[PDB]
């Protein structure tokens, strides 16, 4: 409370650093003959790649990696350029 | 004020905020605008022209 | 659509896909106004 009124106090995060990753904007997935595509069904999050070439997910307020699953992906027929290449065993499990 | 709207315009194109000014094209902002709008599954027929 | 496979769509723009197991609840009860379907017409 504040004369005629009153005061509010707000917490907020201050960042200190960032994190660089590379980026996919989706996944070109060849199983045998039949190529197709995966992109990420949250719009939020962000996909990359670790050292042990396993997808993670993140999203882009805070650096919270986590492992991909299936789920997290929507199929579609065709391939954008900017997707990484990769087969069945690539994908995630 | 100008300076204010100018850099408002000029972050829309900036790639990262760790280093230099690295730049990506404005159809790549406007086709992630798009997907937010609604997840877009046509990637082949694209018609942002 | 024309073969029988269940399609989901946003309402903001037409941009149709393949629908999967992961995006449907499963309840007990049933509504009038539901598509009768077999275990084979359920999306994979
Ligand atoms: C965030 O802060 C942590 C803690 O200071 C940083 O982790 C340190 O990283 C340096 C450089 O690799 C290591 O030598 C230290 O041992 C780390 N400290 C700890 C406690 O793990 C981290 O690098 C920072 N994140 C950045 C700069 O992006
Ligand atoms: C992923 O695979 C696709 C399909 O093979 C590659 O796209 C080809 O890229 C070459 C080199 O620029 C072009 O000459 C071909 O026309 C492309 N083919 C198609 C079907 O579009 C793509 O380069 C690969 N990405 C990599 C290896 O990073
Ligand atoms: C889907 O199947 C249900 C269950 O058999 C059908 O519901 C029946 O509809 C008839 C005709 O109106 C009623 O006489 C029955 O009482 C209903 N049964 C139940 C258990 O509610 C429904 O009509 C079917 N929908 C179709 C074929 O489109």
């Amino acid at each position: 409370a504040a004369p005629n009124g009153m005061i509010f106090f707000h917490t907020v995060l201050l960042p200190t650093a960032y994190e660089t990753v590379t980026a996919w904007s989706g996944i070109c997935a060849s199983d045998g003959d039949h190529t197709f595509g995966l992109v990420v069904k949250d719009v939020q999050l962000t996909l990359f790649r670790n050292l042990d070439d396993k997808f993670y997910l993140t999203p882009r307020t805070m650096y919270q990696p986590r492992v991909a699953t299936i789920s997290d992906f929507v199929q579609i027929e065709g391939c954008d350029v900017l997707f990484v290449n990769a087969t069945v065993i690539e994908l995630p499990g | 004020m100008t300076m204010y709207t100018a850099s408002l315009a000029g972050g829309i194109t900036l790639g990262a905020l760790g280093g230099g000014a690295v730049a990506i094209p404005f159809a790549v902002a406007v086709q992630a605008r798009l997907n937010y709008v609604a997840l877009q599954t046509d990637v082949l027929n694209k018609n942002q022209q």
